[PDB]
């Protein structure tokens, strides 16, 4: 019952190294198969960086210069990636991955010299006036660095009509927006509020959607 | 390394009917100990990588059989005899017999559905926002289908070009409608210069573009 999940950090700095952890269970990395890493890069196209043998020998991408190297600590069953000299070419996801079908859960990496910054939150209310029984509101949250925010309504009760879109860079930071849509015999007369997480500034901004 | 081309790059297709998906590759996969060393994976939105196919025809255990691989040297295929809604995804083949081993670019299955009109909505900056000097008019377009869509904002009946950014959603899973958003982002004192702000979308649900606005003026 072979599970493999990677983790590490969301954000490095050209130049530095990258290092990311597999922590591997249900199957011993000596006593089998090579232990992979992969990324797949914004555009959807996948490398295979390299691998370590489960005898300890190593092999390597051409493509990643001597740049990479890979290690393992069999005591706790972990195998490690180490990049240096990054650059923004190495924004991706990466995966640890192994032959018969296993690739972990993946786990995203940016890498930037922008500063980690705290999202504004704006309350998207509409212009004055329509008649029909559903309304649509929204939150938008803008120059926030960097990626993920998580978004929720109304702590998560509404998520029935609900669209988080993908966050774009603007000015070199992200901004994202999402919408909902409620009953309008709901809004105004109840309170719909958007609650909004971006754990690298460890912040939670609540707005409440006020009328006009 | 070995280029692994993949045919088409993008597919649509109704539930229930067959696809097919090609890959190529620069040279014979064939490895000196005798096995062709191609694979194809799924996958499916924000996921992982699925094994579908391993040695060209095997069938993962985990695979339904609707999924079956065939070719030799340089030509390969998948199909599926009948598509459902979870094969909705990007198609890799890989190849491991030359070092390194490599991916094909993708190949990425929508689910073909009923045309499916855009509820649009348009949003006026906020109060919170001008103090900051910038002001972003945001226009949502949600579940609509095909995903062709184009849009274009107007400043007191004039198109601006510049200052958008959109953005849309992959396929959603319960309706395989797609939704997109689009922000007109302005400073402030220009936003202030003009009344009328309007969000145009062309799509082939409707003969003439679908138009929100609002006037500054209230
Ligand atoms: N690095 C890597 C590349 C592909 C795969 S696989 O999921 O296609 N499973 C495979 N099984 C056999 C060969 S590949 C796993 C790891
Ligand atoms: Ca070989």
């Amino acid at each position: 019952d072979v599970q493999l999940r990677e983790s590490g950090p969301d954000l490095v700095t050209p130049s530095q190294s990258l290092s990311l952890t597999c922590t591997v269970t249900g199957y011993s990395i000596t006593s089998g198969y090579s232990w992979h890493w992969n990324r797949q890069f914004p555009g959807n196209k996948l490398e295979w960086m390299g691998y370590i043998h489960y005898s300890g020998s190593t092999n390597y991408n051409p493509s990643l210069r001597g740049r990479i190297s890979i290690t393992r600590d069999t005591s706790k069953n972990q195998f490690f990636l180490q990049l240096n000299s990054v650059t923004t070419e190495d924004t991706a996801t990466y995966y640890c991955a192994r032959y018969g079908g296993y690739w972990g859960q993946g786990t995203s990496v940016t890498v930037a010299s922008a500063a980690t910054t705290p999202p504004s939150v704006y309350p998207l209310a509409p212009g004055g006036g329509a008649t029909n029984s559903m309304v649509t509101l929204g939150c938008l949250v803008k120059g926030y660095f960097p990626e993920p925010v998580t978004v929720t309504w109304n702590s998560g009760s509404l998520s029935g009509g609900v669209h988080t879109f993908p966050a774009v860079l603007q000015s070199d930071l992200y901004t994202l927006s999402s919408s909902v849509t409620v009953p309008s015999s709901t809004w105004p007369s109840e309170t719909v509020t958007c609650n909004v997480a971006h754990p690298a500034s460890s912040t939670k901004v609540d707005k409440k959607i006020v009328p006009r | 390394d070995v280029v692994m081309t993949q045919t088409p790059i993008t597919l649509s297709v109704t539930i229930g009917q067959p696809a097919s998906i090609s890959c190529k590759s620069s040279q014979s996969l064939l490895d000196s100990d005798g096995k062709t060393y191609l694979n194809w994976l799924l996958q499916r939105p924000g996921q992982s990588p699925k094994r579908l196919i391993y040695l060209v025809s095997k069938l993962d255990s985990r695979v339904p059989d609707r999924f079956t691989g065939s070719g030799a040297g340089t030509d390969f295929t998948l199909k599926i005899s009948r598509v459902e809604a979870e094969d909705l995804g990007i198609y890799y083949c890989w190849q491991g017999t030359h070092f390194p081993q490599t991916f094909g670019g993708g190949t990425k299955l929508e689910i073909k559905r009923a045309e499916a009109a855009p509820t649009v909505s348009i949003f006026p900056p906020s109060s919170e926002q001008l103090t900051s000097g910038g002001a972003s008019v945001v226009c949502f377009l949600n579940n609509f289908y095909p995903k062709d869509i184009n849009v274009k904002w107007k400043i007191d009946g004039s198109e601006r070009q510049n200052g958008v950014l959109n953005s849309e959603t992959d396929q959603d899973s319960k309706d395989s409608t797609y939704s997109m958003s689009s922000t007109l982002t302005l400073t402030k004192d220009e936003y202030e210069r003009h009344n009328t702000y309007t969000c145009e979308a062309t799509h082939k649900t409707s003969t003439s573009p679908i138009v929100k606005s609002f006037n500054r003026n209230e």
